[PDB]
RNA sequence: GGCACCUCGAUGUCGGCUCAUCGCAUCCUGGGGCUGUAGUCGGUCCCAAGGGUUGGGCUGUUCGCCCAUUAAAGCGGUACGCGAGCUGGGUUCAGAACGUCGUGAGACAGUUCGGUCCCUAUCCGUCGCGGGCGCAGGAAAUUUGAGAGGAGCUGUCCUUAGUACGAGAGGACCGGGAUGGACGCACCGCUGGUGUACCAGUUGUUCUGCCAAGGGCAUCGCUGGGUAGCUAUGUGCGGACGGGAUAAGUGCUGAAAGCAUCUAAGCAUGAAGCCCCCCUCAAGAUGAGAUUUCCCAUUCCGCAAGGAAGUAAGAUCCCUGAAAGAUGAUCAGGUUGAUAGGUCUGAGGUGGAAGUGUGGCGACACAUGGAGCUGACAGAUACUAAUCGAUCGAGGACUUAACC
């Protein structure tokens, strides 16, 4: 498997050589830095932590100033860490850029999708609502909870509660173009999560 | 975004306009907090609009800021009273007229007060 | 809509235990003399971050 | 964001397109393929909507035909739009003429500006 | 987006000039209908001389809509008025000649009969 | 229905709406036996509860019949599920009326018109979010995954192939490819909605001394548009490919019981079912796990049980905010800084400003001039605000191995 760790930028369309249009995501992706290779023999599995985003020595504390001296690079201000990935493929502290990704590949990404705050069971959970004429005093309200012989109401019904700021997944999106020069990634359709906000690109495991 | 400040969009408008020709009169402004960071920008821009000083400058404020005398002996009205002396003032200084002082907050409700001041 | 049992004194208590308020922020007004609030002009001093407010 | 999107977007967006007005009256050659067959379908009708920035930025444009009215929408910079061109230009007020639908049979003069 | 009661307005000379939606035909529950694919529907008053009388059944597809068609080039059609055709379930239209533009949508849904005999096609 | 056992110091009755959830005696989809199964289509039975299981006319009605479809339009339980969730159309009050019975007041599982549906959630329970403490030092991150939750549905068409099969009519299994219906997730680039500190026109009255130009009110006065944000009818994406063990079924070998035998000993195969693969949560997992890195093991007292008091790393208070937000919280920043407001330059939106001059008796029309204005939108900028501060925050017990 591979994969990067970039900011969303913002979204727009592009033609694709044929006459159609696509709409396509602008990703952002500044050459991340691997700062650990977990391995089995210790870690009780394989996989590579990297860094993306930089951040100022007023912000760094020491701790993760030494962590990342082994890499030798700048702190590093998100990390994350990629499973499946070949150990001996990638040596510590190395980068990663875009380039490993090219146009045409099939491609997974996730991320934090957009917070949206206390939001009611019609808004959370896309269920109908009572008539809203002859007389119905039940307007906007989340149904009943259950049945009385079990003397409460179960587990898991739909009520009314945060929303957004789940890490999500979208299956077998496509990278439309590369720009290495810019460190851009342009990805057809949409993505979660607001704009500046981290999102990681996966090849895709289907 | 921009501050509800609990009141309908007409009053809003009506209180805020009050405020800046309350700070052109007095230069300096006692209220609660919020009303005070509210009115910050709008006021900046109507200095900005004195110190542009055109005659469209001059029919925007007047269509803003309300014609209460500023000073009595030479009937200054508040525009020209702005366009003349505080534009002069702060021409010179580039965006950035206003200042917020926190104070501890009225007996009444504990609400948050706030100095305005031009400066 | 009506309470069902009477609270006990221990559920009450126990209730009230986050019901109560956290002091201000203090900080020494560099003029000196007292104490005052933080960014907040002080009340007796009549003086923020060293200029003498009337 | 705004300027990196331009600078990504500047060399698809085209620069053959004459400069129009949401008023005026124009054609639009289309070059639809139909059978393995390219053919340039000609359009032409009065410009609505001229809306969106970049190359998301996009046209309007309305025929009568037949007793019917029928409205085409093309991205502005669009690959399969083979030439453009104004011919007559309209002298109106509104920003984004959408009275049109409601108003038919020649009450819709459109003024010729002669500017 | 035609549905079901929407009313249609005949868009050739069988003898009909507007019929009532009786529902989408397709899925299992549909609730709405572009440019392209049939609908049954009854005709709900019609010319006196004409193959289709008052308040029959028939099946037709829907040539034109207010509510235009997306392309994948990204252009739009968008007409003022719902309009559909009659026909029987060969594809071939019940009606000697019809009237007004049509979509480009009906030749790759496969109407291309009723695109030959069309006067105007977008 | 029979009984009267709980409830008449009150347990709200039909139907519908909202929300579901369970059984399988299966309506579809999956896998098989038999068939009076040629083939497409069927009938019966077995395994199978994963998912799905439609819109209208009539009637208060469930129930029914009807229209049009779909793969199908399952049957039941949950106080004939669900009124401190809603509806009140009917039964079940007081008014009135028709028929009937009654000498009569009046009465009809006979009918008809009308007819007040109360409640600030205390405790369990459910959906979210905080604080405290524990995890034999204190911190900043990354994680393992026990163990939970979601999805897990399907049509049509091209091909194979007019091929098997069928005098014929008609028409395949199996296997490839495209596309669709409903759902679910995500997001404003597109189409649109909204957009009440955006732009423009406009009626009445009133005010800014007057003209001009503006202000207040009239649903934001009305009307035509519309940035950000939110958003679906708009767009992208998924239920894919597979592994293991099985259900029914089919079996290979082979006796019991020289044969036969899917069986008792062995070996296989075999479902939308089960366990994984997919996505989310997850160390309060008190069994509190692991890894990377930083701080170091001071000063006081009974010397020591163990206390308290300044600190290390690192946090907090307080302040500027939002991509977050009911308030906590999370996130972006606090002067070596772009966190927010200004200022300047743009995007987009309105769309031809005021003032002038020209033409015209005039309302008005041109030029100045893609002008003027512009809320959130993105760049730069130290102009104002984030200052002085204060608080919290480590010094570490027996044994196996092995080494100062």
């Amino acid at each position: 498997t591979k994969g990067i760790l970039g900011r969303k930028i913002g979204m727009t369309q592009v033609f694709a050589e044929n006459g159609d249009l696509i709409p396509v995501t602008v990703i952002e992706a500044a050459p991340n830095v691997v700062l650990q290779k977990k391995t089995a023999e210790n870690d009780g599995y394989e996989a590579i932590q990297l860094g993306f985003d930089d951040k100022r020595e007023k912000l760094s504390n020491k701790p993760e100033k030494g962590h990342v001296a082994k890499a030798e690079t700048a702190p590093k201000r998100f990390v994350k860490e990629l499973r499946g990935v070949e150990m001996d493929a990638y040596e510590v502290g190395q980068e990663v850029k875009v380039e490993i990704f090219s146009a045409g590949e099939i491609v997974d990404v996730t991320g934090v999708s957009k917070g949206k705050g206390f939001q009611g069971a019609i808004k959370r959970h896309g269920q109908s609502r009572g008539p809203m004429s002859h007389g119905s005093r039940y307007h906007r309200r989340p149904g009943s909870m259950g049945p009385v012989d079990p003397n409460r109401v179960f587990k898991g019904k739909l009520l009314p509660g945060r929303m957004g700021g789940e890490q999500i997944t979208v299956q077998n999106l496509e990278i439309v173009k590369v720009d290495a020069e810019r460190n851009l990634l342009l990805i057809k359709g949409n993505v979660p999560g607001a704009k500046k906000s981290l999102i990681t690109v996966k090849s895709a495991v289907k | 975004s921009y501050r509800k400040l609990g009141r309908t969009s007409a009053q809003r408008k009506a209180m805020l306009r009050d405020l800046t020709t309350d700070l052109i009169i007095n230069e300096r402004i006692e209220t609660t907090e919020t009303r005070a960071k509210e009115l910050r920008s709008v006021v900046e821009k109507m200095i900005t609009l004195g110190k542009r000083g055109d005659l469209h400058a001059r029919r925007q404020a007047a269509a803003y800021i309300r014609n209460e005398v500023a000073n009595e002996e030479n009937n200054q009205d508040a525009l020209q009273k702005l366009f003349s002396d505080i534009a002069t003032r702060y021409e010179e200084r580039q965006g950035g007229y206003t200042r917020i002082m926190k104070l501890g907050p009225r007996r009444g409700d504990g609400a948050p007060m706030a100095i305005i001041e031009l400066v | 809509a009506v309470p069902f049992r009477r609270t006990s004194k221990m559920k009450k208590r126990l209730r009230r235990t986050h019901f109560k308020l956290n002091v201000p922020g203090m900080t020494e007004c560099p003029s000196c003399g007292e104490m005052k609030l933080s960014h907040r002009v002080c009340k007796a001093c009549g003086s923020y971050n060293g200029k003498d407010i009337n | 964001m705004q300027k990196l999107i331009e600078d990504i977007t500047k060399e698809q967006l085209r620069t053959d397109l004459p400069a129009f007005r949401p008023g005026d009256t124009l054609r639009v050659h289309v070059k639809v393929v139909e059978g393995n067959r390219e053919r340039i379908q000609i359009f032409e009708g009065v410009v609505i909507k001229r809306r969106g920035g970049g190359i998301s930025e996009t046209f309007t444009v309305r025929k009568i035909s037949y007793g019917v009215g029928v409205e085409r929408t093309f991205p502005v910079h669009t690959p399969k739009i083979a030439k453009i061109e104004v011919v007559r230009y309209g002298k109106v007020r509104r920003a984004k003429l959408y009275y049109l639908r409601e108003l038919r049979g020649k009450a819709a003069r459109i003024k010729e500006i002669r500017r | 987006m035609i549905q079901q009661e929407t009313r249609l307005k005949v868009a050739d000379n069988s003898g009909a000039r507007e019929v009532l939606t009786i529902k989408v035909l397709g899925g299992s529950g549909r609730k709405t209908a572009n440019i392209g694919d049939v609908i049954v529907c009854t005709v709900k008053q019609a010319t006196p001389g004409g193959v289709v009388k008052k308040g029959e059944v028939v099946k037709a597809v829907i040539v034109r809509t207010k509510s235009g068609a997306r392309r994948s080039d990204g252009s739009y059609i968008s007409f003022d008025e719902n309009a559909c055709v009659i026909i029987r379930d060969d594809k071939s239209p019940r009606g000697t000649r019809i009237f007004g533009p049509v979509a480009r949508e009906l030749r790759e849904n496969n109407f291309m009969k009723i695109v030959s005999l069309a006067p105007e096609v977008i």
